[PDB]
């Protein structure tokens, strides 16, 4: 089985760097990307880069290119994230994610598990080539209910979209990749649809454990791009 | 031959098998 375990908190001053470690086990450590997204408290979702354990090949999105730092060490299944130069918008629960396999050894996509998270807190000083949107951002719902949530590409991105929810407290958990496609051990009542700029995640009949927010993500270019989220709650 | 990794440009299939230099 499938294990991500990363570091533990962290607490630094603004200027400072730390480095975040993510262990994995039971699968094979070179044969699937591992990369790192970011949330902020109360805030959606950040891919901050990729990494291959196969051949050390790494992307940074653009905003963090110049102060971050991915490696691998094969030799203990280690990943490591270095985020030089913090500031304090840099305070977030920062995963690790085993990048799901692909046509080719290790490419970047969709995450099929992640770390539990690392929280970096940076104490205070004071006081995305392709944007998705999702629509609505929040609704409420009574189980027992159909529930459609709508994600819109800015530019096409062809089948290359991804659903992710996440319950509060939580890591992510991908429910369908490849615009329509139920991963492993998700249940039939999750369905999406769409393909070019227009997607659908829909939920037949929703149950007690579905309330939580839901994230479209594109992969089809870098970088990869989250969708802001659309928050389903229950009925007042 | 082999794809350098200084054209990949935002793909990630050829990032994935490009050879850095």
């Amino acid at each position: 089985q499938v294990q991500l375990v990363q570091s533990g908190p962290e607490v630094k001053k603004p200027g400072a760097s730390v480095r975040l470690s993510c262990k994995a086990s039971g699968y094979v450590f070179t044969n699937y990307g591992v990369s790192w997204v970011r949330q902020a408290p109360g805030q959606g979702l950040e891919w901050m880069g990729w990494s291959s354990p196969y051949n050390g090949n790494t992307y940074y999105a653009q905003k963090l290119k110049a102060r971050v730092t991915m490696t691998t060490d094969t030799s203990t299944n280690t990943a490591y994230m270095e985020l030089r130069s913090l500031r304090s918008d840099d305070t977030a629960v920062y995963y690790c994610g085993r990048d799901m396999l692909g046509v080719v050894q290790a490419v970047a996509g969709p995450f099929d598990s992640w770390g539990q998270g690392t929280l970096v807190t940076v104490s205070s000083a004071s006081g995305g080539d392709t944007p998705m949107t999702q629509s609505p951002s929040s609704v409420s719902a009574s189980v027992g209910d159909r529930v459609t949530i709508s994600c819109r590409a800015s530019q096409g991105i062809s089948n290359s979209l991804a659903w992710y929810q996440q319950k509060l407290g939580k890591a992510p958990q991908l429910l369908i990749y490849a615009a329509s496609s139920l991963q492993s051990g998700v249940p039939s009542r999750f369905s999406g649809s769409g393909s070019g700029t227009d997607f659908t995640l829909t939920i037949s009949s929703l149950q007690p454990e579905d309330f939580a927010t839901y994230y479209c993500q594109q992969t089809n270019t870098f970088p990869f791009t989250f969708g802001p989220g659309t928050k389903v709650e229950v009925r007042r | 031959n082999f794809v350098p990794c200084s054209i990949c440009s935002n793909n990630p299939t050829c990032w994935a098998i490009c050879k850095r230099i």
